[PDB]
């Protein structure tokens, strides 16, 4: 059976330009486990993206936390790219600047 | 085939060293060396959770061990003391059994440590013919066997009728007697009965033998005495039936 | 809710103190890896060796049983078995244990006290699987011993060992914001409460002391350092927000509630 | 103190139900074992149970009661064949290092039921050269107890049961001897409490 991932993007601290924040992408509630997640900076992947070990909830669906350190800028926008079996095509969810 | 211990008896002089070998072919991970003194239960000397490692038990002082293969577990004494006089049991079990806990045990090694090997003596053995009064009164005949004068208490007594060992009708003392209760180095005496029907005894074809297997000095032990070296040996006494 | 649990996926095995990962498995050496110095709990090096070995022996015999009955039961390669097992402590009560198995993404069979019972959903196929798992009761006793004895002794020593990390209080940082509009003429007000520990937190939108009942909690969301992030929202009409405020309550605050005004 | 077993010894009559017990103080005990050890043999595992409950195996019943911290081995219709030392052993929950604690053991003797006693003292001559003699006290019931010699020149053994299997006939027996000359059968067991009907040929 298949379950589509819920994709949520957020920052460890409130957005400020002169501060090294952390960008999070919390992907959850999906099945099966195989999934590709990328954090995008200006529409291009970031190389140093760490991520948590795979785990699941009581309904047996999987979840993952992708994160990365970053100093953001005013003319800077960041997103989350998820590709899964349950998606006809790769899904992009961007970061809410405010 | 089970757990095997070698040797089964040993006499040491104070200061000497020996090694006991335990062996099992059951592919068991855990192996143990216990000692049993009256009046106590088993106490753990050393044990091993697998090939290559060993660990201390309750009373490890004065002993060492070796886990050479899965199969073998060695107990060593480097300098024997009177307090190590005891019976030593080896045991083994799987790490994680599928048929419940509990361990398999060897048959025991009796080790007696002595200050002086000159104190060792083989038994003398004598068979006593059944009372004629008994025979006519109960229509049974009891033969008695005496093993006297042996030290240490390392004997196995057995009855042999017509060249075959027998077990039915036999009773051997569980513990020997000190011939001289005042001495620590007292030599022991042991008795055993064999009761047969009076028919069987009054026959002159039937041959009755009392055998004592004694365990004493290894062939390697130094002996500078007039009397014969009190080695491990068998002593017997026999009798034929009489009408 | 004080729980410790282990998860198998069929390959990854790991140990979790709720949301916090504490142990991971190394197949390269068949040993248990400690993510925190205090992951060792109150167990000794000897005891961990024993447990290392215990899991290796059992993990193997188990996933080899499946392969043994692969054809006899269901679907062949590829397959996904998920297992979760553990204990939870209750103040005053008897500790809970659980061990559950999922076949693909659905409940399959679980361990109740000392034996395996199928889920009704999984139908007749799970029944056959439990006749297989229950044939040797001694194997079941061991499972039981780990779940309802080993595990609770451990989770105690573990909580004790990591008090300075688990009993830690990290104050939250809070700010107000708009969200995406619910619809024409209306605003979604957002209260962001960020970076706090431990997890229990109370957030509520408030016109004066009147709690707004339309306050919606979102998911509690994680970040890498173990702290938490939560959004509390409220949909109000355009001119009806000037006198509203978000109130945050937390153990780290020790009395002093955070109060933010929309103003 | 961790495992307490009644030392005994126990001497019970054949046919009686026998109860061997241990108490323990460690509530972490979870694996309970009974071993039987015949004289000068190794312990053989007799019964094992996991945690609370009763397991029955023929004339044996093993019981563990964890709230009382009290375990028992019952033997129905005890036979002379049951005479042995009984050791209990216990292990804590995993991980337990594979170790178990043993109680110091209970020695059990099951006295045979002597159907037709005929107590008597016989004299036995060496098959070899004379001057040495042996005194046999045989065929008494199990209630009779044989006392030691109270004389350094005479040796006297304990009561001992022999089983003539092919007749289902059992008998008790004790032996006395001495190098001393005045030594006589009539006075050999004077310090023991002998049956009046004891025959002296
Ligand atoms: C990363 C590890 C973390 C280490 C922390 C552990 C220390 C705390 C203690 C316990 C943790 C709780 C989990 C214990 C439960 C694990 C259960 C467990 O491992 O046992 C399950 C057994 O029943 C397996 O039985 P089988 O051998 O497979 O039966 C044969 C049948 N066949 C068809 C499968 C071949
Ligand atoms: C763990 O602590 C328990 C009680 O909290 C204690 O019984 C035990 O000695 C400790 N474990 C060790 C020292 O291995
Ligand atoms: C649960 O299982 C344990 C261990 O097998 C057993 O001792 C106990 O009697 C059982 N209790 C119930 C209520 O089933």
């Amino acid at each position: 059976i298949q379950r589509t991932p819920k994709i949520q993007v957020y920052s460890r601290h409130p957005a400020e330009n002169g501060k090294s924040n952390f960008l999070n992408c919390y992907v959850s509630g999906f099945h099966p486990s195989d999934i590709e997640v990328d954090l995008l900076k200006n529409g291009e992947r970031i190389e140093k993206v760490e991520h948590s070990d795979l785990s699941f909830s009581k309904d047996w669906s999987f979840y993952l936390l992708y994160y990365t350190e970053f100093t953001p800028t005013e003319k800077d926008e960041y997103a989350c790219r998820v590709n899964h079996v349950t998606l006809s095509q790769p899904k992009i969810v961007k970061w809410d600047r405010d | 085939a089970g757990v095997t211990q070698t040797p089964k008896f040993r006499v040491l002089k104070t200061g000497q060293s020996m090694t006991l070998l335990c062996a099992q072919d059951m592919n068991h991970e855990y192996m143990y060396w216990y000692r049993q003194d009256p009046g106590m239960g088993l106490r753990l000397i050393h044990y091993s959770v697998g090939e290559g490692t060993t660990a201390k038990g309750e009373v490890p002082d004065g002993y060492n061990v070796s886990r050479l293969k899965k199969q073998n577990f060695l107990l060593g004494l480097e300098s024997a003391a009177p307090s190590q006089t005891s019976v030593y049991f080896c045991a083994s079990r799987y790490f994680l059994p599928t048929q419940g806990m509990g361990a398999f045990f060897g048959q025991g090694t009796r080790l007696t440590v002595v200050e002086d090997l000159n104190k060792v003596f083989p038994p003398e053995v004598a068979v006593f013919e059944p009372s004629e009064a008994e025979i006519s009164h109960t229509q049974k005949a009891t033969l008695v066997c005496l093993a006297t004068g042996f030290y240490p208490d390392h004997v196995e007594l057995s009855w042999w009728v017509n060249g075959k060992e027998v077990h039915s009708g036999v009773c051997t003392d569980p513990q020997p007697l000190k011939e001289q209760p005042a001495l620590n180095d007292s030599r022991y005496a042991l008795s055993s009965r064999l009761r047969v029907s009076a028919t069987f005894w009054q026959n002159p074809r039937n041959h009755f033998r009392c055998q004592v297997q004694f365990y004493g000095l290894s062939e390697n032990d130094e002996w500078t005495q007039d009397r014969a070296k009190p080695v491990t040996q068998i002593v017997s006494a026999e009798a034929w039936g009489r009408a | 809710p004080l729980s410790f649990h282990v998860i198998w996926i069929a390959n990854l095995v790991s140990g979790w103190l709720s949301d916090l990962q504490t142990h991971t498995w190394d197949s390269n050496s068949s040993t248990i890896v400690f993510l925190w110095p205090w992951s060792r709990g109150n167990f000794s090096n000897e005891e961990w060796k024993e447990l290392e070995t215990l899991f290796r022996i059992r993990t193997i015999r188990s996933f080899e049983g499946i392969r043994r009955y692969a054809h006899e039961l269901q679907f062949e390669y590829p397959f996904e078995i998920q297992v979760t097992g553990g204990c939870e402590l209750h103040s005053g009560k008897v500790s809970g244990s659980f061990l559950q198995l999922a076949y693909q993404g659905s409940d399959f069979v679980s361990f109740q006290n000392n034996s395996w019972l199928p889920y009704p959903v999984a139908g007749n196929m799970a029944k056959h699987f439990c006749k297989v798992l229950n044939q040797n009761q001694h194997e079941n006793d061991i499972t039981h011993n780990l779940l309802s004895d080993t595990c609770p002794r451990f989770i105690l020593g573990l909580l004790d060992a990591g008090k300075a990390h688990l009993q830690r209080q990290v104050k939250p940082e809070a700010w107000l914001s708009h969200g995406p509009s619910p619809g024409p003429g209306h605003l979604q007000l957002v209260c962001h409460v960020s970076g706090f520990y431990p997890k229990p937190v109370w957030v509520m939108w408030m016109r004066g002391e009147q709690e707004q009942q339309g306050t919606q909690r979102g998911d509690i969301l994680p970040s890498a350092d173990g702290t938490w992030y939560l959004r509390a929202t409220l949909e109000v009409a355009a001119g009806e927000a000037a006198d509203l405020s978000c109130r945050v309550k937390h153990s780290s605050l020790e009395g002093q509630d955070i109060v933010l005004y929309w103003e | 103190k961790e495992v307490e077993q009644d030392p005994g010894p126990l001497s019970v009559p054949e046919g009686a139900i026998v109860s061997l017990n241990c108490t323990y103080s460690n509530s972490a005990f979870q694996y309970f074992m009974w071993y039987r050890q015949y004289s000068r043999k190794g312990p053989e595992l007799l019964m094992y149970t996991y945690s609370s409950g009763n397991k029955e195996d023929g004339r044996f019943t093993a019981q563990v009661d964890k709230s009382s911290k009290y375990i028992s081995l019952f033997i129905r219709d005890s036979q002379p064949s049951d005479s042995a030392t009984y050791l209990c052993a216990m292990s804590t929950s995993l991980p337990n290092a594979g170790k178990s604690t043993f109680g110091d053991g209970t020695t059990l003797t099951v006295k045979p039921n002597i159907q037709n006693p005929d107590p008597a003292v016989y004299q036995l001559r060496d098959s070899k050269s004379s001057d040495k003699s042996v005194c046999l006290f045989t065929d008494f019931d199990s209630q009779t107890n044989v006392s030691q010699s109270k004389d350094s020149d005479v040796y006297i053994t304990d009561k001992c049961v022999l089983d003539m299997r092919s007749m289902d006939f059992k008998s008790n027996s004790a032996v006395a001897w001495s190098n001393k000359s005045d030594f006589a059968c009539a006075n050999a067991f004077n310090n023991s409490i002998i049956p009046e009907d004891t025959f002296f040929p």
